[PDB]
């Protein structure tokens, strides 16, 4: 399959952990993968990472050549930086057919903790392979996109207070949703039956 | 998996 990839930089707490359960490794079934996501944990209120996600790299350490326990102790032991090189798969192109329409709606929301509590995949890429329209796929329950209600998983991103994210790669929609002051209106695609 |  086609994948994405995204880098995702963690701040660890000196005295707690991230919140990340981390499955696989040459000795295991799987590569290694983000196999849970502590609730309210470091690791989903960055709203940059999803269960399911690949984990190709830690600070620059490709992961897959080790087994698990080294895996678990790279992490264990990087400083307050971690960064993460993730892969993940595509989200699904959504198309207009005879019984799906779009539909489009402004939502407001306010920053929490400098997130709005949703974590998006996709975006323009050179490989027509990768290029996706950028989709919410997840909405962290009790943050702010979950509270103002209207959002919801597999509704497109397309412009954040007027600026387009059309042409845009998801590095590109992740600085413009950062460079963004603690309110933003945010213009959201979604289907419709019929 | 384990946690971290």
């Amino acid at each position: 399959s086609f994948k994405g990839s995204t880098v995702v930089e963690l701040m660890k707490k000196e005295g707690t952990t991230l919140g990340l359960t981390v499955s696989g490794g040459i000795d295991k079934d799987g590569k290694p993968r983000v196999s849970n996501l502590r609730q309210g944990g470091i690791a989903a209120r960055s709203d940059q990472l999803d269960v399911g996600d690949y984990i190709k790299a830690v600070n620059g350490i490709n992961l897959a050549k080790f087994r698990h326990d080294e895996i678990i102790s790279l992490l264990k032991n990087v400083g307050e930086r971690v960064v993460l090189e993730v892969e993940y798969e595509l989200p699904p192109v959504s198309i207009q057919g005879s019984s799906v329409m779009f539909r489009t709606v402004e939502v407001t929301l306010h920053k929490e903790g400098n997130t709005f509590g949703f974590v998006i995949r996709g975006g323009a890429h050179d490989d027509r392979n990768k290029s996706r329209p950028v989709v919410i796929t997840c909405v962290r329950p009790g943050g702010p996109a979950d509270r103002e209600g209207t959002i919801k998983p597999g509704d497109r991103l397309l412009s954040v207070d007027g600026i387009r994210l059309l042409g845009t790669t998801h590095a590109e929609a992740m600085s413009i949703l950062k460079q963004c002051g603690q309110e933003a209106t945010l213009l959201i695609e979604y289907d419709v039956s019929v | 998996g384990t946690e971290v």
